[PDB]
């Protein structure tokens, strides 16, 4: 049964406004003029505004920026001094932009370590989130990198970090607590799968017994 | 890359006032804008970042709002130390980017120019120079205009103008005027005069020489 | 307490390169990356690029590919900026700054000077005169090693001064000092400017003496 499909509309959009978005039309306009208005969040309910519609030709239109992150979709109800149709059910469709950034979860992540600790020894996890779309656009695809290990001794590489997961694990021997009892690492979480958008924390490793 | 719009330039305002100064950005960059603050002889110190989050040893009364594509630094119950120059930046994403800066000034009773001309000296013109200097001291506001009539006539010729900073004691501005012309050049004329055109009065003030 | 200390001030010739260098102290050199600032004389900041300080990771500001390069030394918690064939566009204040994303500290700045001007030593000239306030003045000229220093009466006399800021007239530096004295019925005091010049060696006073 011909119905109109969702309408999708990206977020953060420039002016001018308003812009227009869709048409709709009753063949009852055939006999007689018609006067159309929309219902629903944007529109009637809160928020308002956001989508309207002249009754004269049936142009929905929208009239300022959306953002997917607030409202990610509408449902609105077209209509058209009497009734002429069963209200339409108009679904409207935020698409995605890469907007915000990842965040990791604490700024600080405390993590502990045996000395001597083979490499591929789970150290730690890190963790981030990203407010944006992860299923349908790699706007919110983390990679986690390591930028800076402290001390640079007994190796200049004592650990690594998953990109994918945030674990961190040892990758040389030579652990000493009473050498070098803690490591400093500055971790890094970017979206875009490591290209985009980023913010850093820090992972403070503690070398016991 | 991500232009920033700060406005306004130049705002002027009292101590115990509150203002605000804006940045637009040209794309949403969610709530990565830091705000900086420069003064003459110390290095730019960092106020908000984050778009709001205060930044150490900073007063409350510093205060940042927006996300998005608009951003504003409010400044409420300015003391004097706060009259300096502001930057904002994003932080969001490479190439950083500035905004052009806000300067904000103190604000000061009008002043009129206090107007001296003086002729050039007999050195210079045992070497073969001519410069007429003409002085435009301790008057507010800054906004200002000087014309040079050589014997009643208009000369934007070999003008070179200078201009203060506002004064930290007084809060004034004043201005440097100087018309280079060369003995063969500047003997053919017998009347130099800076005349300066200012809020303080109806009619231009007048300092001439012969 | 955290500090960036960057190198002196460059005067040099077109087609050139200079270096310039910014120590870090009071942190963990490592932990933050740094970064270049340019801001031309009445512009506005610039960034440059920035480099990992851990691992020498660079990026840069695509208009700077090419003019700048960036480089650390670990060993010394000092960040080196690199400027290749230097232009009269390239003058400006540099500053560094720390910070993966905003710059919670900054240096005090670098001034760079790019021109094919020889040192000149001033020449100073007298502004001589009446209202119950007098104005003095001597005019500095025809320099081109920045700065120079003007003081009245060996600086006794320092309130009522306006020296103003140089003027580039044909790859040269022209300035103007005034002074004010509020002289009265007394036989006017003996008025002389000293003109101080450093990269010549030149020092200098004028006194102002009314026609
Ligand atoms: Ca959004
Ligand atoms: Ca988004
Ligand atoms: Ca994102």
């Amino acid at each position: 049964d011909w119905v109109i499909p969702p309408i999708s509309c990206p977020e953060n959009e420039k002016g001018p406004f308003p812009k227009n978005l869709v048409q709709i039309k009753s063949n009852k306009d055939k006999e007689g003029k018609v006067f159309y208005s929309i219902t629903g969040q944007g529109a009637d309910t809160p928020p308002v505004g956001v989508f309207i519609i002249e009754r004269e030709t049936g142009w929905l239109k929208v009239t300022e920026p959306l953002d997917r992150e607030r409202i990610a979709t509408y449902t609105l109800f077209s209509h058209a001094g009497n009734a002429v149709e069963d209200p339409m059910e108009i679904l409207i469709t935020v698409t995605d932009q890469n907007d915000n950034k990842p965040e990791f979860t604490q700024e600080v992540f405390k993590g502990s370590v045996m000395e001597g600790a083979l490499p591929g020894t789970s150290v730690m996890e890190v963790t981030a989130t990203d407010a944006d779309d992860d299923v349908n656009t790699y706007n919110a695809a983390i990679a986690y990198t390591i930028l800076s290990q402290d001390p640079e001794l007994p190796d200049k590489n004592m650990f690594t970090i998953n990109r994918n997961t945030g674990v961190i694990s040892v990758v040389t021997t030579g652990l000493d607590r009473e050498s070098f009892p803690t490591y400093t690492l500055v971790v890094q979480a970017a979206d875009l799968q490591g290209e985009g958008l980023s913010t850093t924390a820090t992972a403070v490793i503690t070398v016991t017994d | 890359d991500v232009q920033i719009t700060q406005s306004p330039s130049y705002l002027a305002a009292s101590p115990g006032e509150t203002i605000t100064i804006n940045c637009r950005t040209s794309k949403n960059i969610s709530k990565y804008l830091a705000w900086y603050q420069e003064k003459p002889g110390k290095t730019n110190k960092l106020l908000i970042y984050s778009g709001y989050t205060l930044q150490s040893g900073i007063p409350s009364r510093f205060s940042g709002s927006g996300s998005g594509t608009d951003f504003t630094l409010t400044i409420s119950s300015l003391e004097p130390e706060d009259f300096a120059m502001y930057y904002c930046q994003q932080h969001n994403e490479y190439p950083y980017t500035f905004g052009g800066g806000t300067k904000l000034e103190i604000k000061r009773a009008d002043a009129a120019p206090t107007v001296s001309i003086f002729p050039p000296s007999s050195e210079q013109l045992t070497s073969g120079g001519a410069s007429v200097v003409c002085f435009l001291n301790n008057f507010y506001p800054k906004d200002i205009n000087v014309k040079w009539k050589i014997d009643g006539s208009e000369r934007q010729n070999g003008v070179l103008n200078s201009w203060t900073d506002q004064d930290s004691k007084d809060s004034t501005y004043s201005m440097s005027s100087t018309l280079t012309l060369t003995k063969d050049e500047y003997e053919r004329h017998n009347s130099y005069t800076c005349e300066a055109t200012h809020k303080t009065s109806t009619s231009p003030i007048v300092k001439s020489f012969n | 307490e955290v500090q960036l200390q960057q190198s002196g001030p460059e005067l040099v010739k077109p087609g050139a390169s200079v270096k310039i260098s910014c120590k870090a102290s009071g942190y963990s050199f490592t932990g933050y990356f740094m970064n270049w600032v340019k801001q031309s004389h009445g512009k506005s900041l610039e960034w440059i690029g920035r480099i990992n300080p851990y691992n020498g990771d660079t990026f840069y500001k695509q208009r700077f590919k090419g003019k700048a390069t960036l480089t650390v030394d670990k060993s010394s918690s000092t960040v080196h900026m690199d400027l290749l064939s230097l232009t009269s566009e390239d003058s400006a204040v540099y500053y560094c700054g720390r910070g993966n994303y905003y710059f919670d500290y900054w240096g005090q700045g670098t001034t760079l000077t790019v021109s094919s001007a020889k040192t000149t030593p001033p020449s100073v000239y007298p502004l001589a005169p009446t209202n119950s306030m007098v104005t003095l003045g001597c005019l500095v000229k025809g320099y081109f090693p920045e700065p120079v220093t003007v003081t009245w009466n060996s600086g006794s006399l320092s309130s009522g001064v306006h020296t103003f800021p140089a003027v580039l007239q044909s790859d040269l530096y022209t300035l103007s000092s005034s002074v004010t004295v509020p002289s009265s019925p007394r036989p006017s005091e003996t008025v002389t400017c000293n003109v101080a010049h450093p990269a010549s060696s030149t020092k200098v006073d004028k006194k102002i003496v009314p026609r």
